[PDB]
């Protein structure tokens, strides 16, 4: 949408910022969700271009076929270099809902 | 116990709560946006993981990770405030 | 059974957040085959019409398109008298992302807003096009006559 150069300006808030620091799982139903099979994500897969999250299973099937196609917001998949395993959240919903 | 979560939801540079959590897409690592933008401002490699950036201008490489920012916001409740004020005593002090 | 298990999911997913003058589910305990009703948008010439959709899903959906069609007759430049649907995201530009409450949230939008450069109904584009009072008119004209 806007100019890279535009995008990751700093504002001079920004340029001089200092670290910031260090309930229930119900209300987070809609940010760990698969947006193609509709539960929370298992084995997340993450599309480089515009991070967005699906199941393994999931986004390889909506591959084939496809469209080739990020099914959230459409932009093109390249390859399967487009997408790439997101252990890191996994590892986050197995906090949040531990087994 | 919020302090549970820190490993996930903390900046590998700063040691901060993740703000404006941006990711290094190639390798999927995610940092503060000002930590990972000035990183780059003098080097090409990821700060985690030392993958390096194929292209000439990093900031290519990078994506805001919105879904992140508002699961950490969920999780420590008062931060999206917290940092609020904290810009806003800065440009009162600037302005 | 996934495409059976996705369908429960947005069962819930209608009862916990239902889209804006409209409502969908089964009839009669059969799953794969729904009605939605559609209020007529407020904006529009279909104001005050009540419009009975069937929908059918496939066996593997969300991967394929469910099939959706008016059961109410309407005077519309992309709505056909077999009450099929000229609609991308229903065919070419399907996703398995999209949902019911979605592509109803569309057809809402496509009642407000006809697209006549690629219809169903060449004489309703046409007039669309031509003259709006008219298509207003005979647009009201139906939907006091069918959307009881
Ligand atoms: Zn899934
Ligand atoms: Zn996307
Ligand atoms: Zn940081
Ligand atoms: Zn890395």
């Amino acid at each position: 949408t806007q100019p890279l150069s535009k995008t990751w300006e700093l504002s001079l808030y920004e340029l001089q910022r200092t670290p910031q620091e260090a309930v229930s799982p119900r209300s987070l139903h809609s940010e760990l969700m698969c947006p193609i099979c509709l539960d929370m994500l298992k084995n997340t897969m993450t599309t480089k271009e515009c991070l967005h999250r699906f199941c393994a299973d999931c986004i390889i099937t909506a591959l084939r076929s496809g469209n080739k196609e990020c099914p959230t917001c459409r932009k093109k998949l390249v390859s399967k270099r487009s997408l790439r395993p997101d252990p890191n959240f996994d590892a986050l919903i197995s906090k949040i809902y531990p087994s | 116990l919020v302090k549970d979560f820190n490993p996930y939801i903390t900046c590998y540079i700063c040691k901060g709560y993740l703000i404006k959590p941006t990711t290094v897409t190639e390798c999927l690592h995610t940092f503060c946006k000002t930590c990972i933008v000035q990183h780059f401002e003098d080097s090409n490699d990821c700060p985690r993981c030392g993958n390096q950036v194929h292209e000439t201008n990093p900031l290519e490489m990078l994506r805001l990770d919105n879904t992140l920012e508002e699961i950490i916001f969920k999780l420590v409740p008062g931060l999206r405030e917290q940092e609020l004020e904290r810009e806003s005593e800065f440009w009162k002090k600037n302005k | 059974g996934s495409a059976l298990k996705r369908i429960n999911k947005e069962l819930s997913d209608l009862a916990r957040d239902p889209p804006a003058q409209c409502s969908a589910g089964p009839v009669g305990d059969d799953m794969f085959h729904w009605q939605a009703t559609i209020m007529g948008p407020n904006d529009s010439p279909y104001q005050g019409g009540v419009f009975f959709l069937t929908i059918h899903f496939p066996t593997d959906y969300p991967f394929k398109p469910p099939k959706v069609a008016f059961t109410t007759r309407i005077y519309h430049p992309n709505i056909n008298s077999n009450g099929s649907i000229c609609l991308d995201i229903l065919r070419s530009q399907w996703s398995p992302a999209l949902t019911i409450s979605k592509v109803l949230l569309s057809i809402c939008s496509l009642l407000c807003d006809p697209n006549p450069d690629d219809p169903l109904v060449p004489e309703i584009a046409r007039i669309y096009k031509t003259d709006r009072d008219k298509y207003n008119r005979i647009s009201r004209e139906w939907t006091q006559k069918y959307a009881m």
